[PDB]
């Protein structure tokens, strides 16, 4: 079993769709993050959201392979990262690049209370083939990073209360029942659209350290705070790892 | 179907949606560098051997670059094994190891790149949209580093911290995305055998095999990294690769000319 | 009194002194890239449209690339607007926005770079490191990111947080400094009308105009960003630009040959 | 009115001509800066000075346009930044590049009490046409950045007591009267030599946050310390900022 | 004499051979370094070790000159640096590149107590000719840097008790004499194998600040701890400079 | 004997041990760019003057690059001297000065790079990994920054804070390592004299001299840095350099053909 590199870190991930809603969604989130800074040691990673779907539509209409589309989607997570870091700047927060997240994080989190980054991994041209939509997205990149460091946990912040039996906004919106708890394997065999990457379920199988990830709604304040204390406010996804 | 169907589904569906995945799976297919070939010069197979194995293959590369466009990857070799033995005993996860072995691929790229400098073939940085080295009828070649840039984000294996995706996959994955007509792996063995080449029982040379047969024969990982075979069934542009023996001169130029010398592995 | 005394004038004077500024106004004028043209591919105008508008102009660029040396800038388009709509609602100043839209100019540049890769035309690893792509008569072109690098030091506008200097100015200003004979704007409209092209029944295409008539005519921003025309009145090297329609094939090459197609805006 | 990103920051700027006077000028200024570090949160941006003129004469003698000369002068402010950063190093001070100043400043100001940089903006080849001497020089780059962050104030440290009716060094000392206070609009109309960029006067017109800037003499100690507390030791400037 | 830029810095250097001995050697040294962090302000510089000897053999077998071999070994020291920085990560430690070691070190030691880097200097292609083995290696790069900053001392951590007049692991161990104290001049006249760069003796000849350097055994716990206190546990070397 | 022998001793010996160094001193010697010439365009001698001094050498450079492969280094000049007086009086060590003087050599390189752009010759990015510019018969040239990257690790002198190793040796050392057939220094004097040249007591021009003679005649530092001579005594690929006069046109191009005008210093 490997060692935990930063066992005291809490890695949070802020959906790209949450950011797309503007100040109304974000400003309650910053005020909540300013509250969390003294309580935890936080690496906050942003997803990409709709703008990445625009690069895909354009990039897809031009025929570009998935490996060209991956770095262009990761660019938006970088843009969502720059915004959240900027609103938190006066609290000592700044956005850091992949190489600093990879190498210098422990120094920079020793300097300040938190930092911001892109959840997207630097797969850029080496992204896997088979799908025309890059398999490894923010959700997948944030877990991979949390699970290497040995962090205390990864929390996924989205615009829906959790995981449902189907897109709760989609065509079946009425027929969707909430799943307060689920396993990565049960999710990997059930089909339909998900708030998380199918690649998150694949990476969780090789997970050495992190035994759970909670998907909470960042549009309801206090759920992030409570999730980070272990209170059950959303969907608990078990990774199939045992503690010890 | 015309103006744009997805301007609805990319906005209103999750990217894990099967209804969305199919519609993206049927889109135009564009090849960025269709007339270019990628090679892998094994770190242990070729470069760690030094002048004897390397110089003949160096002479080959110059001769090929005229009629062929060449993407030259490098391998890790024994120095990457030492880093893994040291680090794996410390308990550091695969993510840490991935960047340790990438250095060694860069070292070999540097060494290999300096032998080819007088011919005008550089080592790549800030490239991949840089087609000038490949575009110039005088150079038509580049040298790069076999390892994929996953470093902390490297996908780990089922067990063990040794990085699953290495210079094979890094070189393969660069051909697949760029449309390369061929993918050649240059290693020390004639190709694939039905047993371990250095110590075997009946070993039968396999001139051709497909992935599912490789899985069959217990050959998942004999010559190439095991994920690279699963990457071979998923690849959209390069459905097959070739493993040749660099230690035998001329085989590099032959397979570049399109001959079947060595083993060829097919996705279907 | 003359232009050769300056090296005493710079030591013993402040740089805002007009006898130093006026004496600085008459020095050698050197054109670094006199035989190169800079064009702009609109992110909203052309590239955000996709294959229909993009593929034809790609064929044009290659067809043109032989007789002309080209510097291709790109524009941001709709994704930058969302970043600005999102960012401006948070209260972030223009300086923050400036780097937000720079990404999209980088994105659009990358996309275009892969369609032009097979033809040997690279994307830059920084703007002043390569004149070599232009050097090689085989390449004679480069693709870069139209956004100017002001990022946080971007000058704010009179009103609003939206960055005043954007991919239009970023492409123009590089022609001005490098000596480039022409500046061609490739967008979706034929050029200038005295009202908005999308909605006019009555709007007459203006074939030729000078700036002073333009502000006079109440067209301070129809086709180009309002400050770049002020950049045109101050320009020593590019005293005029051209705005053409990408959607109609051939307009680029014609304007590359010096034709009067589209609107032409003159500083004097 | 945008938001203040770093409202607690004090931006100071050190003219390049001050640095050109050598140890005699610098050692009093460093020792005074050693005093200020615990008192303030400081971003120190240096000007260029005479060495930027030597590249101008040469670069101008070769006919190079204004956009070619700008990156060469910004290097001098960058080198003046490296010198001052070194003498304050033992107090935890370092020189940082433009890209870290733009993205990561707040972390390093959380790491240390102050940092050094070049006041010159990264305009390099996008510097404006019309004048053969770059319009945006150290002073303009220092203000533009200060007003983006929302700094508490900008104080300019030069080798002269302030602004006079005429340069009190050149041929005419006779008509030069000191201006203890002046407005940014007044200067844009009155012509003549200035210790500051005429472009600095332009950026002040659109200034959203900082209502005043003081010009103090850095060769008489105690004037910077007092300036950072708001005491009037030199020429002030009105930028036209307001609530409405 | 020049000035001391970081007078409070302790520079330690960990031989590449110690890292090659694996978890058996490293875990005692990490745990010992975990203890020193609060006591000192430490810059830990890694050597290359065995892997660099393999790059030379190949690099030499291919005919490559000395200037090509230097950056190829410096990569190994860089890889040994990344290993140690990770094991101490949870203590706030990160590996920093040469360019930051030169400019921003003071910030990062203000952020954290320690940092890791490569002892090798960035001579890469400008390495001196005459030898087919690069003259300036980790030991020399560590001293050059220690004496540039003005550090309080440089401590060299190796796998042997100290310096012996004959190679303790190399040729005959019957005449190997341990030298509790020696001079750079005395050694510069000694021709034989040493756990030191011969170029380290050259840089010591011009040394302006550091009067002594101790070579200690990193395989015996407590010797590094004591060495940093000035206790004589290993070989002392006088550099011929007096702040005595 | 077999090129085995040093790999076990490379595994088991200290590299300061003579038995290891010797057999490593005898291996194949590979010249990375044997057919390239290195020049030094002087910071004080040449560029600090400007158009008068530069343009003639600019025009010369174009004429040679067709028949020669040229690496153009630059020097710092007076601005670096200004930085040295300022910093050395503050007490900053030699190492700090090295990075301060690196700027100006970079500055001059930038300036020179813009005069050479239309001719297609770049300034080296990414540390100079790109060999593409020299290989192309169209370009055959590069512009670089004479200063070596020692910066804070710069070896100091016995006395004083001034860095001993500067743009002279930085250009020299790149010729030595790259195999280059020639190393040319372009300065303002025809070559060597025996006095400080500015005193002009009518000293004697030395047409050819060896390093050890230089030590004899007290011409110790004279024009080339004192270490540049000791680096020449140890140098393997470039055993002699040439000192030519830039101010008199034709001296560069004649020296590029191998003519003996000017001085030459040899290791022997
Ligand atoms: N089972 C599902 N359960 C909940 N939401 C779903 C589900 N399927 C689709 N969705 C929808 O998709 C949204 C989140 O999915 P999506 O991954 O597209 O956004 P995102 O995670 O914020 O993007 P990014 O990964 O770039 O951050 C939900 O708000 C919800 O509207």
């Amino acid at each position: 079993r490997p060692i935990r590199l930063l066992p005291w870190l809490q890695v949070v991930k802020i959906g790209g769709r949450v950011m797309d809603r503007g100040a109304d969604a974000i400003l309650p989130l910053v005020e909540e993050l300013r509250k969390l800074l003294p309580e935890h040691r936080l690496l906050i990673l942003t997803g990409a959201g709709v703008r990445a779907r625009h690069v895909f539509s354009v990039g897809l209409d031009l025929g570009l392979p998935v490996g060209s589309l991956a770095p262009l989607a990761a660019s938006e997570a970088g843009q969502n990262g720059h915004i959240l870091a900027a609103m938190l700047a006066s609290e000592g927060v700044s956005y850091v690049e992949h190489p600093t997240v990879a190498d210098q994080l422990a120094i920079h989190l020793s300097a300040t209370r938190a930092v911001v980054g892109s959840a997207f991994p630097p797969y850029h041209h080496h992204e896997f083939p088979g799908s025309r939509i890059p398999p490894h997205r923010a959700d997948t990149g944030a877990f991979l990073l949390a699970d290497a460091f040995g962090a205390a946990g990864l929390t996924i912040v989205e615009n829906v209360d959790g995981i449902y039996t189907a897109d709760p906004n989609g065509p079946d919106r009425g027929q969707a029942r909430f799943l307060p708890e689920t396993s990565a394997t049960d999710l990997a065999k059930s089909e339909g659209p998900l708030p998380v990457d199918r690649a998150l379920l694949d990476v969780m199988a090789t997970a050495r350290h992190i035994e759970r990830v909670q998907v909470v709604n960042g549009l309801v304040p206090g759920r992030l705070t409570a999730a980070l204390r272990g209170e059950h406010v959303g969907t608990l996804i078990r990774t199939g790892v045992r503690p010890a | 179907n015309s103006t744009a169907e997805l301007e609805e589904l990319l906005m209103q569906r999750s990217l894990t949606d099967p209804q969305l995945q199919a519609a993206a799976a049927a889109a135009a297919d564009f090849r960025i560098l269709p007339d270019a070939t990628v090679i892998k010069i094994g770190g242990q197979s070729v470069i760690d051997r030094g002048r004897a194995a390397v110089y003949p293959l160096v002479d080959e590369i110059v001769a090929a670059r005229k009629n062929h466009k060449l993407l030259i990857g490098t391998g890790a070799g024994t120095r990457a094994r030492h880093l893994y033995s040291i680090a794996a005993g410390l308990g550091l996860p695969a993510g840490v190891l991935a960047q340790l072995g990438s250095s060694v691929a860069d070292q070999n790229a540097a060494m290999l790149g300096q032998l080819l400098a007088k011919h005008g073939i550089p080592v790549v940085g800030g490239a991949g949209l840089s087609a000038v080295p490949l575009s110039l009828a005088e150079v038509n070649a580049v040298v790069f580093s076999g390892m994929p840039p996953y470093k902390l984000w490297m996908r780990p294996a089922a067990e063990g911290v040794i990085p699953p995706y290495r210079t094979d996959a890094g070189c393969f994955l660069l051909a697949e995305q760029f449309g390369c007509k061929q993918m050649i792996f240059v290693k020390d063995e004639d190709g694939l055998y039905t047993a371990n080449p250095k110590t075997s029982k009946d070993a039968t040379f396999i001139p051709r095999i497909s992935v599912d047969e490789m899985k069959a024969k217990g050959l998942h990982d004999s010559i190439l990294e095991f994920p690279v075979l699963d990457l071979l069934q998923s690849a959209q542009h390069v459905r097959e690769v070739q493993v040749v023996n660099g230690l035998v001169p001329g085989n590099l130029t032959r397979a570049l000319a399109g001959e079947h010398v060595g083993t060829i592995i097919t996705a279907s």
